[PDB]
């Protein structure tokens, strides 16, 4: 019979007061003969009932994509509420139930440091800026670049790496033309996380 | 030449 | 049924020409009533004879995993050349046939910078030393720190990223005392990657 996932909000979502941040429970293997899906939603085992229903969609595999988006206040989220999709079809014996929450443990704040280009890397077209971010707890985190008011989009980021001591890293590397970078001009890698002072953080670069 | 490792060969062209 | 899973050899010991490459071919959810399994091995669509198969082992759910291992040539394996499994089992209607290869894409020589500790980072108890290696392909690498002819294990590197030029980056971040660092000790990052000279690059870190 169908199959459940239960997905978080996005990360930025959670962490800018103007977004709205969802958890989504799609339904995949929906039957033609039986599309018909009911969802029960808790948190924390008290059942809501202000869940939406996306328009169902054809996967031209004899099957539908049928799903549920719960809406979540900011703080609920970060404060490690937990979210429980109930899943009932007549293709079911049972009543699929799946939980999603934030991950658990002490929060920790990242510590944010840029990093210029290598002395050996002066002799090449484009150069790398790189933004270090070290020692966050839960790994969710959005980070990006800017310079002088403009966003700056010719970057790319790791995921999330496990450390030594229990809370992740991760590296950003921005490449720009060597002409831009000897010239003097500022560029900033931006960091939200929850931990950090409302949210979010800036640290800049420059020769 | 060659290039070693802790010790260890790697390579020689 | 039985499932079959084809293993390419580590990078570092398709690299190190005092190491020994292998491809491994694994069988799972062999039954106990037919437990004998066929291997045809080939490279290139050409049938080779010097497979060895692993012992037999039991696995807790009552069924057997079999493995056979083909050893291969350092070039061959850097060469591209295209390894296949052939499995065939009586629970299995009909052979089940598996490949693997390395990437095949041009090979770009790895780009390898060192980088310093943030002034911002020297309040800490500890410092990040950072290896950033760029420009490569395929994403087959290996990388590692050392001071003074010894490992220094204290590390953390990212997986390979995809970069906008079809190309592979990562970093590699080793933690150490502050004081370490203070005290004008040289550490070494170790890139081994097909692409290299010889394999082979090492950059080095001091305070200055
Ligand atoms: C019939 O077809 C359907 C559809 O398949 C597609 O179309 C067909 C025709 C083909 O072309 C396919 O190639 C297409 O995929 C089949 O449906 C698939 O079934 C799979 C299970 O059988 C299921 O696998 C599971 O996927 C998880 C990841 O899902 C992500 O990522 C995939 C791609 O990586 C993406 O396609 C999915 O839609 C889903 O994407 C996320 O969606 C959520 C919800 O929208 C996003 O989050 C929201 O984002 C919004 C803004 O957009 C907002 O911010 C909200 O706040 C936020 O909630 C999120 O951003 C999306 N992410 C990405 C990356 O895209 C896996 O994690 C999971 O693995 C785990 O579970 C397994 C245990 O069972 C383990 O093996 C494993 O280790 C993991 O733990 C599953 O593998 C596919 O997702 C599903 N595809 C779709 C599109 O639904 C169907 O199976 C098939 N039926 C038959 C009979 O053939
Ligand atoms: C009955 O039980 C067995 C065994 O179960 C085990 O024990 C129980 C108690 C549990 O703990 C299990 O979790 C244990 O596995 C079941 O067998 C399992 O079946 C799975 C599916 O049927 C299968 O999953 C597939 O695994 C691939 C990755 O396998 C890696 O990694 C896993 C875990 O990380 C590990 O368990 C495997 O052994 C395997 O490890 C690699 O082995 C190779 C070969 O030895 C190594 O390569 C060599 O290394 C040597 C030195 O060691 C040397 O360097 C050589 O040069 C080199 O060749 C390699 O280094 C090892 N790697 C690691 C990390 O350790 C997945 O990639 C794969 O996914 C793919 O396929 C899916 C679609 O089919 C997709 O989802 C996906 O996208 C991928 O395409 C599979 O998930 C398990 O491997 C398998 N377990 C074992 C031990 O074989 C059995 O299923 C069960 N039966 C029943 C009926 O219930």
């Amino acid at each position: 019979g169908p199959s459940v996932f239960l997905f978080p909000p996005k990360p930025k979502d959670t962490l800018e007061a103007s977004r709205t941040p969802e958890v989504t429970c799609v339904v995949v293997d929906v039957s033609h003969e039986d599309p018909e899906v009911k969802f029960n939603w808790y948190v924390d085992g008290v059942e809501v009932h202000n869940a939406k229903t996306k328009p169902r969609e054809e996967q031209y595999n004899s099957t539908y994509r049928v799903v549920s988006v719960l809406t979540v206040l900011h703080q609920d989220w970060l404060n490690g509420k937990e979210y429980k999709c109930k899943v009932s079809n007549k293709a079911l014996p049972a009543p699929i139930e799946k939980t999603i929450s934030k991950a658990k443990g002490q929060p920790r704040e990242p510590q944010v440091y840029t990093l210029p280009p290598s002395r050996e890397e002066m002799t090449k077209n484009q150069v790398s800026l790189t933004c270090l971010v070290k020692g966050f707890y839960p790994s969710d985190i959005a980070v990006e670049w800017e310079s002088n008011g403009q966003p700056e989009n010719n970057y790319k980021t790791t995921p999330p790496v496990l450390d030594s001591d229990g809370s992740f890293f991760l590296f950003s590397k921005l490449t720009v033309d060597k002409s831009r970078w000897q010239q003097g001009n500022v560029f900033s890698c931006s960091v939200m996380h929850e931990a950090l002072h409302n949210a979010y953080t800036q640290k800049s670069l420059s020769l | 030449d060659c290039a070693w490792h802790l010790g260890e060969l790697v390579w020689c062209t």
